[PDB]
């Protein structure tokens, strides 16, 4: 397989210095060069610049001399490094790896959404939605984003809804992921939802059958 | 018509150069013809074109304008793969991909 | 820097209809331009490389153009999962900058939405707060007005309705909005209801709920 795995904090402090890395698996990370990309919130994509393999590098000039881009080859990493950080580098980072001699960005990361904020994090409180049916889990007061759900592990996939998150008048986020399922179902089948939130640790497995 | 690619196998030794021929002229005269290595897994790479796109693949018109020398200075072992020249009219069209062994 | 600016800012051609993107560069990024679709959640994914030869794994259905400050993708028959953003990319010289996307939505017949009401889960009301969701599923188009009534009491101000984006398998859309109330109050009244207007539906329909049964 052929991939790009992001890891970073989820909160960034002020005026401090964000940390991020980019964990390959796959492919010679001396033969292949892993570009940096912004993608601020309801925006498009923003490149931030490369690492070839000689380990060279070639930054924006909007966000030059604020950049570092590097690379541990015994480590198959890539990091970057962003100082005096502002509400503006708020986004999702994105590594991706190029191919070719006159190269072309084949294959993307994860992502990691940064949010530069000074409140702390907050653990999500999840909730069931009990009840073709519906069914779902609820998704409340948690900061920063994001909640990634999943239902069964990722092998249920259809009919799921995962609605975007909505700030709350206390600062916090909520959302929630449905899923349409059949009756004939609904008693032998097992729907559990899976939310993950990252900033802090907290994945959360959660059964939701029916009440009386 | 599409471009021609020869020879259908090129087998050179470890170190020498390795020339192939891109045969391509069409009805406009006004063309751009790339120079892809095809992977393993059907993801071209391109590697040089004519005209030199600016930003060891070297690509030399010959006089009689339809031929194309497509050279590999100093053939490494790892050179060995598929091989291919495309053309684009200002529409493109893919030669008969082709060979290349480095022993 | 290159400006990459791509034309039809949003298109919603019908199913199975020809759909093409046009991404017009300000200087010369001759042939290395890539084409990139995402949508809602998930990272980029790649289509076309060099601007003509798209990538393996890649739809048929999907074609690349332009060698000059012409760039164009196309989609000969568009499908159900082509509803995403289409993002063009330069890889000539720095800044090696995108474009800004073009939204690509699908244009279908109208749908009446399928209705269902939550209440609040018992692990929740024994922390204050209580909320109710209701549902509105695989209708079309988005536009579509949620009431909540409890006690036959219009509320307002205390709900917060969320969209999804344009369903991947059948082009519809969902919502769900939900009604936050504190314990106190909601176990001080007992018929609470969702009531859901729609160009699909004559009469709004409405889905009522009782404490305790």
């Amino acid at each position: 397989q052929v991939q790009l795995q992001e890891s970073g904090p989820g909160l960034v402090k002020p005026s401090e210095t964000l940390s991020l890395t980019c964990t390959v698996s796959g492919f010679s990370l001396t033969s292949y060069g892993v570009h940096w990309i912004r993608q601020p919130p309801g925006k498009g994509l923003e490149w931030i610049g490369v690492i070839y393999a000689d380990g060279s590098t070639n930054y924006n000039p909007s966000l030059k001399s604020r950049v570092t881009i590097s690379k541990d080859t015994s480590k198959n990493q890539v990091s970057l490094k962003l100082s005096s950080v502002t509400a503006a580098d708020t986004a999702v980072y994105y590594c991706a790896r190029a191919y070719g001699n006159y190269w072309y960005i084949d294959v993307w990361g994860q992502g990691t959404t940064v949010t530069v904020s000074s409140a702390s994090t907050k653990g999500p409180s999840v909730f069931p939605l009990a009840p073709t049916a519906a069914l779902g889990c609820l998704v409340k007061d948690y900061f920063p984003e994001p909640v990634t759900v999943s239902w069964n592990s990722g092998a249920l996939t259809s009919g799921v809804h995962t609605f975007p998150a909505v700030l709350q008048s206390s600062g916090l986020y909520s959302l929630s992921s449905v899923v349409t399922v059949p009756s004939s179902s609904l008693g032998t089948k097992t729907y559990t939802c899976n939310v993950d939130h990252k900033p802090s640790n907290t994945k959360v497995d959660k059964r939701v059958e029916s009440k009386y | 018509n599409p471009p021609t690619f020869s020879p259908a196998l090129l087998v050179v030794t470890e170190g020498d150069n390795a020339t192939f021929t891109c045969s391509f002229s069409n009805t406009s005269e006004s063309f751009v013809l790339n120079w892809y290595r095809m992977s393993p897994s059907n993801q071209t790479d391109k590697l040089a074109a004519f005209p030199e796109d600016r930003s060891r693949f070297r690509v030399t018109q010959l006089p009689n304008g339809r031929d194309f020398h497509m050279s590999v200075v100093r053939a490494r072992r790892n050179d060995s793969g598929t091989y291919l020249c495309g053309a684009i009219s200002l529409q493109i069209k893919e030669s008969l991909r082709a060979e290349l062994r480095v022993t | 820097d290159i400006v990459m600016t791509q034309s039809p800012d949003s298109l919603a051609v019908s199913l199975g209809e020809r759909a093409t993107i046009n991404c017009k560069s300000s200087e010369s990024v001759s042939n290395d331009v890539a084409w990139y679709q995402q949508k809602p959640g998930q990272p980029p994914k790649l289509l076309i490389n060099y601007a003509f030869h798209r990538f393996t794994g890649v739809p048929d259905r999907f074609s690349g153009s332009g060698y000059g400050t012409d760039f164009t993708l196309t989609i000969s028959s568009l499908q159900a999962e082509d509803v995403a953003v289409y993002y063009c990319h330069q890889a000539y010289s720095s800044p090696y900058t995108f474009g800004q996307g073009t939204k690509l939505e699908i244009k279908r017949t109208v749908a009446a939405p399928s209705v269902f009401i939550f209440p609040p889960s018992d692990e929740q009301l024994k922390s204050g707060t209580a909320s109710v969701v209701c549902l509105l599923n695989n209708f079309y188009p988005r536009e579509a007005k949620v009431q909540w009534k409890v006690d036959n009491a219009l509320q307002s101000g205390n709900s917060q309705e969320s969209v999804t984006e344009q369903d991947s398998k059948d082009s519809t859309y969902s919502l769900s909005s939900t009604l936050t109330l504190s314990k106190a109050d909601y176990e001080k009244h007992k018929v609470y209801a969702c009531e859901v207007t729609h160009q699909g539906l004559s009469s709004p329909v409405t889905k009522s709920f009782n404490r305790g049964e």
